[PDB]
């Protein structure tokens, strides 16, 4: 069920993860770190500790 | 070694003002008007608030004001001044 | 800290039972009752600040190094002779002197260096290289030594025979 | 520190931080990873959202906004690290309840 | 010429003084001609000619003054004046070659005239932040502020 | 008598808020500037310089003195900052994609984004849409960039635009006044006339002038972003309160605390890596009183740009073999990278 | 567009208080929205937002409009908000063309936002009666004469009227009346039933109901550039050209759009008769003058033909270009030196050129000229074409020709001007604020002197009230006044450059 709750099959991949999670640090921890970091600063994203 | 001063010197110095009478009159009329038109009820300062205790002085030197009169036939519905 | 819990300790020294860092103190046979965890380095991977130096002066330095590498002797002789060259290259007359005097200088420095470490050597061996002449380099030697007032041993008699006799 | 050659104790990789969650324990994980290991305390200013020191915010030039938090030292390092790259993790503080 | 550098290139130095005095005195003469010509004040259509000096005329005048002991040349002077247009001081005109001894152009000859600037100094240059070299950093929130800028204030005094 | 004092308040983190800093904000944060390429006194003591890097006023890296700022020893000094300033602007690398995106999105003549008022209404409505997500922001970025890139004319100013193209790594160009496959407009005559003096004094330009392109450089780009309409800001999906388009380009850098980069052996990567930057900056500074030609000028500028690019990271690809990276280097990206 | 916001915000606070200013700033940063979300964003009560927005509509800094699904929003006017510092010049202009009556008229027009003719004429008359004693009065007839003269000259005009809402869309009305405008009566005055004179007021029936009017600023703007061109020609050749250009334009006023790059040509035959009788120039001398003027290489005016006598046309756009170039030349000249102007003018004429091709022309030697040129790049006045010689594009194989663009220059210069103006004004405000103690003390002692000044006067209060530390401090306040005067003058002596610059920039757009 986890893979399909979003109305689409989202595999366990760097691409799926981006399409599935929202917080910043866990993206930055996994892969494509610097890209995520700079894009986040660009967007001015807030992030909750949740 | 020693970072320069905050204000480095300048060889040039600003051109001095040209004198002009009607302009100086205008100069005077500027400082007059900016203090004058602030009376117009379009200008707003804070409403009165936070008085200590009712003392009949407030009855005698009371402030007077009456609600403004805009054109009630030109602005949207909620325009009522209250 | 500094004190033991209250009284007259002021010193700090290290001791620890097992893989730790605690600050021995010596008014109580104690550890300032505190300790602090040492912080250290490693598991990754003498100054720079090198003066650009006058072009002819570093030409002289290059001659210095190329010279004593003839003796293929410990680099420390190189380094201390270079330090002596820098010490000498601080005077107007030395700067204004003709370059021949500087060339004999790069040899007299090594001479004094070897003498300090009583390494056997003789004038002729050095002067065969520098295009030197007895008057020139002897006078330059006297001038430098009496200018800097440096102490230096003499040629010990038995010092030179050891290498000399082995040359037969 | 690293290991036996230089007095380093033990390492607890990711794959045990996973089993701690598996069981679901929370105070054990919190203790083992930030209390015992490398706990540290830092100071921040609520008004601007930046770090400070010794009960004073150099940015706002004021005292009435600074406060002290607990924090794993690695994360304080990280917050001082990003700023060099001009990525600024500003902070919003809140009541502990 | 790339070796000699002319009468202005001296001991491989530049004779700034000769060229500067040439410029200023030539403009002095040119504006004298312009003012005297317009003092005829009869007709602008005749001032179209009267107000303009000939390059040979000004060359004759300057070499007649003989301030420089070194010789003054036709094209050398003409270029000396040629700086003035970009100095924003003068105007140019061209005619047939019969003017003067030289007729310095193919079948043509050219003239020169002094000009009025179209506006006085502007207001902005009277403002210290028209001049303030850290205008960019002189911020209310910055340590360079109108409350603290020192030029900002010395402008008050003089 | 005494005034009441709140001793402490039990507090907890609510959010992190990532965002940019402006040159002026960077000034305000800094404790000191650093304006020297050298680091130690030439004397025997090896003492740090006052206005050079490793100024202990910025922090501490030893067990035997506090920093001159916080006044306490290494056990507690959080660290501090200094800052430096470049002579000429330089791109940030990390945001280079952002710069090219922005140059692509905007009309060059008048700085507005080439949208229809209907399009403005639609996209501001989407902005109003509650619950906007990162992914959604990606979606809007895509769609609006699509409907803009297909434009050639500008509604606002009354002119058309070329296109943005790279001209090698860390460099960018725009295809405005080249000869056009749709045949040149009469303004080709104006281009040609503008080259008249250059052609006459240098005929070798004539074979080349047909291949001209908008030679935009970091300085003009920064200048351009200084004039973006405030209304047009958020539609770039930037939160105007987090970071404003001015800050995507830089003119100053923070020199991070010593405890970030303890230097004992006695060098450190960041330390000497940044010594490089400051040295090359002083070199171009001296060059500013040199009487030099143009080539070495813009070359020194691009050297500064290269040096900063290294100062961020190390795996940059497109550098010609004459000034390639000399050895492995741990820039910030590389010390966050990997296991 | 920061400095714009800074200037407009501080001005708005100056003239309408620190309560409405926040609404104004948020509006200009959001364009238009309904009051609901506006109050949400401001965190401000409905009544406050209303008592602001009503004023911002009275002075039409914000409009209102009914939008899709019937939602009303209020539209910011980015230029209106900041025109205000031009009011000085409007007042000067009206008093210059007309007597003090026109100035007392306009000062009202802008102060009240809008007025109906009965209201404005009565109000000005009453206050006029305050200006003279002995029962002297001024009739409505003269006031109406000035009013009709102004309306005919189109310096003042009617507001947008309400549509025929009383007889349309029966049933529930729209949320707002959605006013409309028409040119047909755009300067047509009403016949008022009020008659007689102004009357002095107790300080404690409308025939023109709803007929409001407001000044036509652009009429002044048109007039300003007319002054500019006539002054330029007078400076360059002689006042006679000033008169002839004035004649041509005063007839051209209606022969072309206010922002067209050109006018339709008049004949020297019409000019010869439209020129004042005070000028004795003959027709042949007039035509020869016109030929000379059309022959000017600056080409502000051209011939364009000879039908029905000498055809001649003004080329406004180029004139604005001429003065724009000239002002930028002057600013660089004073800011950096004449030599800068020389090199600049070289590059301006020689649109592409290299350094090794100008030093001879500039005659300044090396190691000063090259860096001199380079530093101009720092401020973006200068550009470089850098045409490459190869597909390699290496620096050793490209030509470094310089280049200019006036548009970019005016655009960039604007920021410095706006920020400098804000600097002056906020400097005054800071200085006054830190002087508020001294200002309070001075005003207190001046009020005390005003008391018993002449009525109930006595000597025991006419030497004591200035005896204290105010004696050296009064000059401090007077020095503050001198500084105020200096920077106040700089205001009027900054923004004319601004006027010409905005004119020249706005005419550059084609708005396709
Ligand atoms: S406040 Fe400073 S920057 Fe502004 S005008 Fe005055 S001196 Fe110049
Ligand atoms: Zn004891
Ligand atoms: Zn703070
Ligand atoms: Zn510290
Ligand atoms: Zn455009």
């Amino acid at each position: 069920d986890l893979m399909t709750y979003k109305g689409e099959v989202l595999g366990i991949t760097r691409f799926g993860l981006a399409k599935m999670k929202e917080s910043v640090l866990m993206l930055a921890s996994f892969e494509k770190t610097a890209d995520h970091l700079f894009d986040a600063a660009y967007f001015g994203q807030k992030d909750s500790v949740c | 070694l020693k970072p320069p001063p905050l204000f480095p010197d300048t060889d040039y110095k600003p051109v001095p003002l040209k004198t002009g009478e009607g302009e100086e009159y205008m100069l005077a009329l500027k400082q007059e008007l900016r203090e004058t038109m602030k009376r117009m009820p379009y200008f707003i300062e804070t409403p009165e608030e936070r008085q200590d205790i009712e003392r009949y002085s407030k009855r005698y030197m009371k402030v007077y004001k009456e609600e403004w009169i805009p054109d009630w036939r030109r602005l949207p519905r909620e325009m009522m001044p209250r | 800290r500094g004190r033991c819990p209250d009284c007259g300790s002021t010193e700090l020294v290290e001791d620890s039972h097992y893989s730790q860092s605690q600050l021995v103190c010596s008014d109580c046979g104690c550890v300032v009752t505190e300790g602090v965890l040492t912080t250290t380095f490693s598991d990754e991977g003498s100054t720079g600040e090198n003066e650009q130096v006058s072009r002819s002066q570093q030409r002289g330095l290059r001659r210095v190094r190329d010279l004593c590498r003839v003796l293929q002797l410990p680099p420390t002789f190189e380094d201390t002779a270079v330090a002596y060259y820098q010490q000498a290259y601080r005077h107007s007359g030395i700067r204004a002197a003709r370059l021949q005097k500087k060339e004999v200088l790069v040899g007299c420095c090594v001479l004094i260096t070897c003498r300090q470490h009583n390494w056997p050597l003789t004038m002729g061996a050095i002067c065969t290289l520098l295009y030197a002449d007895l008057d020139v380099f002897s006078s330059t030697y006297m001038q430098i030594v009496k200018l800097l007032g440096l102490d230096v041993p003499s040629l010990c008699l038995a010092e030179l025979v050891k290498t000399y006799c082995s040359s037969f | 520190t690293e290991g036996r050659s230089r007095d380093g104790g033990l390492r607890l990789g990711e794959m045990e931080r996973d089993c701690l969650i598996g069981y679901g324990a929370s105070m054990l994980l919190l203790e083992r990873l930030m209390i015992s290991s490398d706990a540290f305390e830092v100071d921040v200013c609520g008004q601007c959202g930046l770090l400070g020191y010794s009960g004073w915010c150099h940015y706002c030039k004021s005292s009435c906004h600074v406060s002290s938090l607990r924090i794993p030292y690695a994360c304080k390092l990280l917050f001082q690290e990003l700023q060099s790259m001009n990525i600024i993790p500003r902070l919003k503080l809140s009541k502990y309840n | 010429r790339s070796v000699t550098g002319g009468a202005w290139y001296s001991d491989q130095d530049f004779e700034s003084e000769f060229v500067e005095v040439l410029n200023q005195q030539c403009f002095k003469f040119l504006q004298s001609k312009a003012e005297t010509a317009r003092e005829s004040k009869q007709n602008p259509m005749i001032q179209r000619n009267s107000s303009f000096a000939s390059s040979h005329e000004v060359w004759k005048y300057i070499c007649e003054l003989g301030i420089s002991k070194v010789e003054l040349s036709m094209e050398d002077i003409e270029t000396i004046l040629n700086t003035l247009i970009y100095d924003g001081k003068v105007e140019m005109t061209i005619i047939a070659a019969k003017e003067g001894t030289v007729g310095s152009v193919d079948g043509h000859m050219k003239l020169y005239r002094a000009v009025n600037p179209i506006i006085p100094p502007t207001g902005l240059v009277r403002a210290p932040c028209g001049l303030c070299p850290v205008f960019d950093d002189c911020h209310e929130g910055g340590e360079i502020s109108p409350s603290n800028c020192i030029y900002m204030t010395e402008w008050l005094e003089f | 008598k005494e005034q009441f004092r709140e001793t402490d308040v039990a507090k907890k983190i609510s959010h992190i808020c990532f965002g940019m800093k402006s040159p002026e904000e960077m000034r305000q944060q800094a404790h000191i500037q650093v304006v020297s390429k050298n680091l130690y006194s030439q004397d025997n003591q090896h003492a740090p310089l006052l206005y050079g890097v490793l100024d202990h006023r910025m922090g501490t890296s030893e067990k035997d003195r506090p920093c001159e700022t916080c006044g306490k020893n290494l056990a507690d000094c959080l660290g501090h900052y200094g800052y430096i300033d470049l002579e000429l602007p330089c791109f940030h690398v990390g945001y280079f994609r952002a710069v090219i995106g922005i140059l692509q999105m905007i009309c060059k003549t008048c700085c507005h984004i080439m949208l229809s008022q209907e399009e403005k209404k639609q996209f501001l409505d989407y902005l109003k849409r509650p619950g906007l997500t990162y992914l959604q922001k990606r979606g809007l970025k895509k769609k609006i960039s699509d409907k803009c890139r297909k434009k050639n004319i500008c509604h606002h100013c009354g002119a058309f635009n070329g296109t943005v193209k790279k001209c090698g790594l860390l460099k960018i160009i725009h295809e405005k006044y080249k000869t056009n496959k749709k045949v040149v407009d009469p303004i080709v005559s104006n281009f040609l006339q503008s080259f008249e003096t250059a052609i006459e004094h240098n005929k070798e330009v004539e074979p080349l002038l047909g291949r001209a392109q908008e030679n935009l450089n970091p300085l003009v780009v920064l200048n351009l972003f200084k004039r973006i309409p405030a209304e047009d800001v958020p539609l770039l999906l930037m939160n105007p309160e987090a970071g404003k388009p001015s800050d995507l380009i830089l003119t100053r850098l923070l020199v991070p605390p010593l405890c970030i980069r303890p230097s004992v052996v006695n060098e450190d990567d960041l330390t000497m890596k940044l010594t490089e930057i400051i040295f090359l900056n002083d070199v171009i500074k001296k060059h500013r009183i040199s009487g030099a030609k143009t080539q070495m000028i813009m070359e020194d500028w691009d050297f500064l740009q290269l040096q900063c690019a290294l100062y961020i990271n190390s795996e940059l690809s497109g550098i010609p073999l004459n000034m390639a990276p000399k050895k492995w280097t741990r820039g910030f990206v590389q010390r966050l990278k990997g296991k | 567009t920061q400095a714009e916001i800074k200037l407009c915000s501080l001005l708005l606070q100056e003239h309408f208080g620190e309560i409405v200013e926040k609404i104004g700033v948020h509006l200009i940063r959001t364009g238009s929205q309904p009051l609901r979300v506006i109050a949400h964003d401001t965190g401000t009560s409905l009544d406050q937002v209303k008592k602001a927005l009503c004023v911002l509509v009275q002075h039409n800094l914000v409009s209102y409009q009914v939008h899709k699904r019937g939602v009303v929003e209020y539209e910011a006017q980015c230029s209106r908000v900041l025109r205000m510092l031009r009011y000085p010049r409007y007042i000067y202009t009206t008093k210059t063309l007309y007597s003090d009556t026109g100035e007392l008229i306009v000062e009202e027009l802008l102060l009240n936002g809008k007025l109906t003719m009965s209201a404005v004429v009565k109000k000005v008359a009453d206050r006029l009666t305050e200006t003279m004693e002995d029962g002297k009065t001024m009739d409505y007839a003269e006031v109406s004469n000035t009013f009709v003269r102004l309306a005919d000259t189109h310096f003042v005009q009617r507001c947008p009227s309400v549509p025929t809402t009383e007889n349309s869309d029966p049933g529930p009305p729209p949320p707002a009346p959605t006013l409309v405008i028409n040119e047909k009566d755009m300067y047509l005055v009403p016949k008022l039933s009020l008659i007689g004179k102004g009357k002095r007021r107790r300080s404690s029936p409308i025939p023109d109901d709803g007929i409001y009017w407001q000044a036509n600023l652009d009429r002044f703007h048109q007039h300003f550039r007319d002054q500019a061109i006539v002054s330029a020609v007078a400076n360059r050749m002689d006042q006679t050209s000033s008169e002839i250009v004035r004649t041509m334009l005063r007839m051209s006023e209606i022969t072309t759009s206010s922002s067209a790059p050109f006018t339709q040509p008049l004949s020297s035959n019409e000019i010869f008769r439209s020129l004042p009788v005070g000028y004795n120039i003959s027709k042949q001398v007039l035509d020869q003058y016109l030929t000379l003027l059309a022959d000017d290489p600056l080409e502000f005016v051209g011939k364009s033909g000879d039908s029905g006598g000498g055809m001649y046309v003004i080329n406004l756009h180029k004139a604005l270009a001429s003065l724009a170039t000239a002002t930028l030349e002057s600013v660089v000249q004073e800011r950096f030196g004449s030599r800068c102007a020389r090199i600049f003018r070289l590059v301006l004429q020689k649109k592409h050129i290299e350094q090794k091709q100008v030093e001879d022309f500039a005659m300044i030697p090396a190691k000063e000229a090259k860096d001199m040129l380079y530093k101009m790049l720092s401020e973006n006045f200068m550009s470089l074409q850098e045409i490459p010689k190869t597909p390699d594009h290496a620096p050793s194989r490209t030509f470094y020709l310089y280049t200019v663009n006036i548009l970019s220059a005016a655009r960039m210069l604007l920021h410095r001007c706006y920020k400098s103006i804000a600097n002056l004004i906020e400097r005054r405000q800071f200085e006054t604020k830190e002087n508020k103690r001294l200002l309070e003390k001075s005003q207190r002692v001046e009020a005390i002197i005003a008391s018993m000044q002449a009525t109930g006067a006595e000597e025991a209060q006419l030497q004591e009230i200035e005896e204290m530390i105010t004696a050296p401090e009064r000059q401090q306040l007077e020095t503050l006044k001198r500084n105020v005067n200096k920077l106040d003058a700089s205001e009027i002596q900054v923004d004319e450059t601004i006027f010409l610059l905005e004119s020249y920039i706005e005419c550059t757009m084609k708005r396709q």
